[PDB]
């Protein structure tokens, strides 16, 4: 939930 | 020993993202600790030469990390940053998750200021979030900067400000948890949405955590779905309860932007400046810390 998505 | 670039030996690493992983180094010239991040050459989606290319756009701004070298090694892409001091969440940690109001405020008032120097050179940042921010070193120890330009992009033409066009149907960019409803719901993001992204910031600061925060899910895309709905379910008002109005009025005037407006940074800053004096707080740069 904090990972960073493209 | 192990070195890239010739000049800057290899050190323990102290970080990883979706975009390359960060490590400790040591400038051999001057005995100067450096970040040196490495992205893989054989990566499906090259990006660390980007990302290199906006930071050297953005240099000479107040709280922007200087690249010291940028180029290719073996297996590997390099970028070889200015190590800066602990991390906003490496610090809010530290203080057990509990910010002061007068810490809030100091930090609003800088973060605001750098996602604006941002919006002047024509880019977006996109995952605005507390581990994005690090203190500076020394005598820049009061200086909040502004990192990880991996995720940004230009949303105006730099000759005639033309806005970048609007569209839906987009996929989730950023952090699930700072993401502004805009993201959530598909749509380009634009200026607004970075600061709508550090409300939220500036929410979990003073709360702790996020409403929306550690929900049990089971695909990872479940779990985005329920922080969305969440996060949409919960007015804006129930979310800031327990807080001054400041912070509702900023988190409804960035929602209240329309796409490709310019938001009134001065405004934003004003409403906690304005709060910060009624508190009676000195500006010393005293943090909790």
């Amino acid at each position: 939930s904090v990972a960073s998505l493209t | 020993e192990l070195r890239v670039g010739n000049r800057y030996r290899l050190g323990r690493k102290i970080g990883s993202g979706s975009f390359g992983d960060i490590y400790l180094g040591t400038d051999i010239a001057a005995g100067e600790e450096v970040a040196i991040k490495l992205e893989c050459v054989k990566t499906k989606h090259p990006q660390l030469h980007i990302e290199s290319k906006i930071y050297k756009m953005m240099q000479g701004g107040v709280g922007i990390p200087t690249i010291r070298w940028c180029g290719a090694e073996g297996d590997y892409n390099v970028m070889v940053m200015e190590l800066l001091g602990p991390s906003l969440e490496d610090l809010f940690n530290f203080c057990s998750r509990k910010f002061s109001l007068k810490t809030v405020l100091l930090l609003a008032d800088q973060m605001i200021s750098r996602i604006e120097y941002i919006h002047s050179k024509n880019f977006i940042h996109r995952d605005v979030k507390p581990d994005n921010f690090l203190m500076g070193l020394g005598k820049k120890g009061n200086l909040v900067y502004i990192i990880d330009f991996g995720l940004a992009k230009k949303y105006r033409d730099a000759r005639t400000h033309q806005h970048i066009p609007y569209r839906e149907n987009k996929n989730l960019t950023g952090t699930a948890r700072y993401a502004s409803i805009n993201t959530h719901l598909g749509i380009e993001q634009s200026r607004r949405d970075d600061l709508e992204s550090l409300g939220y910031v500036l929410m979990y600061f003073n709360l702790g955590s996020l409403p929306w925060q550690g929900l049990k899910a089971a695909t990872k895309r479940q779990k985005y779905e329920r922080i969305s709905e969440k996060k949409m379910s919960t007015p804006i008002e129930v979310l800031c309860k327990g807080y001054p109005s400041e912070f509702a009025t900023y988190l409804n005037f960035c929602r209240s932007l329309r796409f490709d407006d310019k938001p009134d940074y001065s405004y934003l800053r004003q409403l906690f400046r304005n709060l910060f004096h009624r508190q009676g707080f000195s500006y010393d740069y005293v943090f909790d810390w």
